């Protein structure tokens, strides 16, 4: 997160963190159930074997709060395109159930017709993530948060230099320096709704960093909810 | 209806033969007042933790 805000005890709950042998975070993911990790498609080729923590808000030490989970299961969207990045998105069902408590609680799945009138039309979301601190740098060692406003839809396609399609929705800032990035990938986008957090997008991709006239790219949960789902019973 | 306000519902809102009808995500009960999503854990999802 370039820019943000360091997510204070108790207040990015829903937030999951990847992590490779080395034990080391490489892509954030969101909490939706005891058993159940949302994330993006295109970070199971970021790593062979990786594992979920939960509760982390500081990489550096363990305070006794974060716990450690292996995946059982991965289900990726077959329609992901490593190409574009369209369809990014993949559940994991995890081996042994997630405990909640403080830090660690889900994220709420919301009903597509009511998101999209109700939630996509707020004005801002949340995203959150261990990611770079900035473009070059290296990724964050405590967990940040930022607020992003959400993006016209067309003011998004005339910035972009890549093809934004409908699984995909932007949030950020034209010039100021704040936003996703590397390492946030497959991180929580919420949106907040009376003090209620529901998932409205997976950190997905964007032209470098907070760059001015670039915006950051999510895949709209809303568009894979029935898919979310069918995944969750299976 | 659920253009004003949300209908005056907590979480999700419909119009079933018009007139305002409140839901509520997993691990919340509809309130008697059928507004409210009432939290049916210590922690339902969507809210931070002050545990
Ligand atoms: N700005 C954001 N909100 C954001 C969020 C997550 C990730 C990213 C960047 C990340 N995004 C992409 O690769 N996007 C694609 C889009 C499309 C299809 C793929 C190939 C091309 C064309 C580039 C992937 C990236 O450009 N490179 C990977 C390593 C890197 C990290 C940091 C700086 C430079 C390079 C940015
Ligand atoms: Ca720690
Ligand atoms: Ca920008």
């Amino acid at each position: 997160i370039v820019g943000g805000q360091e997510c204070k005890d108790g207040e990015c709950p829903w937030q999951a963190l990847l992590i490779n042998e080395e034990n080391e975070g490489f892509c954030g993911g969101t909490i939706l159930s005891e058993f159940y990790i949302l994330t993006a498609a295109h970070c199971l080729y970021q790593a062979k074997r990786f594992k979920v923590r939960v509760g982390d808000r500081n990489t550096e030490q363990e305070e006794g709060g974060e716990a450690v989970h292996e995946v059982e299961v991965v289900i990726k969207h077959n329609r992901f395109t490593k190409e574009t990045y369209d369809f990014d998105i993949a559940v994991l069902r995890l081996k042994t159930p997630i405990t909640f408590r403080m830090n660690v609680a889900p994220a709420c799945l919301p009903e597509r017709d009511w998101a999209e009138s109700t939630l996509m039309t707020q004005k801002t979301g949340i995203v959150s993530g261990f990611g770079r601190t900035h473009e070059k740098g290296r990724q964050s060692t405590r967990l940040k948060m930022l607020e992003v406003p959400y993006v016209d839809r067309n003011s998004c396609k005339l910035s972009s230099s890549f093809i934004i399609t409908q699984n995909m929705f932007c949030a950020g800032y034209d010039t100021k320096q704040e936003d996703a990035c590397q390492g946030d990938s497959g991180g929580p986008h919420v949106t907040r709704f009376k003090d209620t957090y529901f998932v409205t997008g997976i950190v997905s991709w964007g032209e470098g960093c907070a760059r001015k006239g670039k915006y950051g790219i999510y895949t709209k949960v809303t568009a894979f909810l029935k898919w979310i789902d069918r995944s969750m019973k299976t | 209806l659920c253009s004003l306000d949300n209908g005056d519902c907590d979480q999700f809102c419909h119009e079933e033969q018009n007139s305002v009808v409140c839901s509520c995500a997993r691990g919340y009960t509809l309130a008697d007042n059928g507004k409210a999503c009432i939290p049916t854990g210590p922690y339902p999802c969507g809210k931070q933790t002050l545990e």
